[PDB]
């Protein structure tokens, strides 16, 4: 999964 | 609410204690109590609110993905019928996740967003609104799915417009908003080109503004910049 | 109970799903539902029950220790008075932990232990009974503290007596029981010499019985044997 | 803390 903040 | 009898300052103190104890459900309940006191939130308080619910929903999302994967495999050819239990339990976790998203969206709508006038608060809350509609979209399948996606898009877009007018390119809220809106494009909206374009343009404009910053601000901005680069490396 | 309308087999299936999803509170609630169906538990089912509640109470214990440490520091000389909040929140977590321990002890008393006749079930349940009284003892401070400690000791001792009569020295339940009773001696009963003696004698008698085992049984026994050695290395 | 199982 891609990075989120 | 069960927090209605506790002082606002005590709720904030206990939210920090719960964070230290990795008790994120408690943390979130304390911060909801604090929001329901009706006063605006300071910068530090906004960060406690977002961290609390990000961790709660993050765990629910991870669990939902495990269960959804099991469910999908059980619906492949040659899989032995195992009854309704996998679907039932995935539904149970999904409903609890949706309830948390609705709670957060409720707090933002009553009345955090409407009283947020400074860019750093308004963009922060609208990013959260996009995030929690995005989590609802991750599990949505019915008549309402396109409207959920467009609600996420709309919130992210208003946050984007404000952030570009009112914040420098290296502002960490602006950067994190762009990171997440880029992921929305890739994973939710079936728009990988838009996701890549947004991540690259955001990274490059931030690069060019790093020279204005102190060392401490530099550390904060480059942290999220590396997440943009990580995603671009995953996507290209 | 809220699980009274769900089939026993479905509760067991969902406990396994929750384990896969790292949803240990759910896991524990499903297994309590299964216990309350009134039938004895198989070996695999006993293991699901213990894993579920071990993880739930393990998290509560970790959080309690964080909060207790903060509380202690706030009561040192020169510490600024911060009000009742640290004590209140430590008390909140403590009460929730005590509630989980009481729930497990209730299941063992109604009616798991009384129907457990085979050594592998009776020793298993009496080890759990010692474990959950030990967790109650970790937070106990009042008139009842010595009785809680002796309840832990009594349960562990009955489990020890049965395990020595009925199980080989390498049996994993016997080994884990000895590991934990040794920790009870060191950390609860202020008896470090007894803790060291028990850990060493257990390890040595297991060493001498390894030759009787298959490779798979050898793996299981040596795993817990290494924990005995780890503790002996910590203590000497 | 010491090891338990
Ligand atoms: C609504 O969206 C919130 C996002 C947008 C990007 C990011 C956000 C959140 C937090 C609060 C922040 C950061 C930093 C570390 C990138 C994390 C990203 C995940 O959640 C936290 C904000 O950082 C702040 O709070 C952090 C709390 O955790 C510590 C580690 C104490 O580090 C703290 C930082 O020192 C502090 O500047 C960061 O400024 C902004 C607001
Ligand atoms: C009441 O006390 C229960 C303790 C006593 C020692 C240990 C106990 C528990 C579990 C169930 C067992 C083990 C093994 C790995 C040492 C762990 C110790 C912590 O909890 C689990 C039991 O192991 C069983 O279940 C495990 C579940 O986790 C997997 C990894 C699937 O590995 C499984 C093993 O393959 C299986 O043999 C082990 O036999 C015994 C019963």
């Amino acid at each position: 999964f891609p990075a989120t903040v | 609410g069960a927090m209605g009898s506790m002082e606002r300052a005590s709720l904030i103190q206990k939210a920090k204690l719960a964070e230290q104890a990795e008790r994120y459900e408690d943390m979130a309940a304390f911060m909801k109590g604090a929001v329901e006191k009706g006063e605006e939130l300071s910068c530090e308080e906004r960060n406690l609110l977002s961290v609390a619910y990000k961790n709660v929903v993050g765990g629910q999302r991870a669990a939902w993905r495990v269960l959804s994967s099991i469910e999908q495999k059980s619906n492949e050819e040659g899989s032995e019928e195992k009854g309704p239990e996998v679907r039932e339990y995935r539904e149970k976790v999904e409903t609890e996740l949706q309830g948390v998203c609705d709670t957060v969206l409720g707090l933002l709508d009553s009345h955090l967003i409407k009283e947020a006038g400074d860019a750093e608060s308004r963009v922060f809350y609208l990013k959260m609104k996009g995030d929690y509609y995005r989590y609802l979209a991750e599990v949505a399948t019915g008549d309402d799915k396109k409207r959920i996606i467009d609600s996420a898009r709309s919130a992210y877009q208003e946050a984007m417009d404000i952030s570009k007018k009112e914040m420098p390119p290296t502002n960490p809220i602006r950067l994190g908003l762009a990171l997440n809106f880029s992921v929305f494009h890739y994973e939710i909206a079936n728009s990988p080109e838009e996701a890549i374009s947004l991540a690259k343009t955001t990274f490059d404009e931030a690069m060019a503004d790093l020279h204005t910053l102190s060392e401490d601000s530099y550390k904060d901005s480059t942290l999220i910049m590396q997440l943009l680069r990580d995603n671009l490396t995953l996507w290209t």
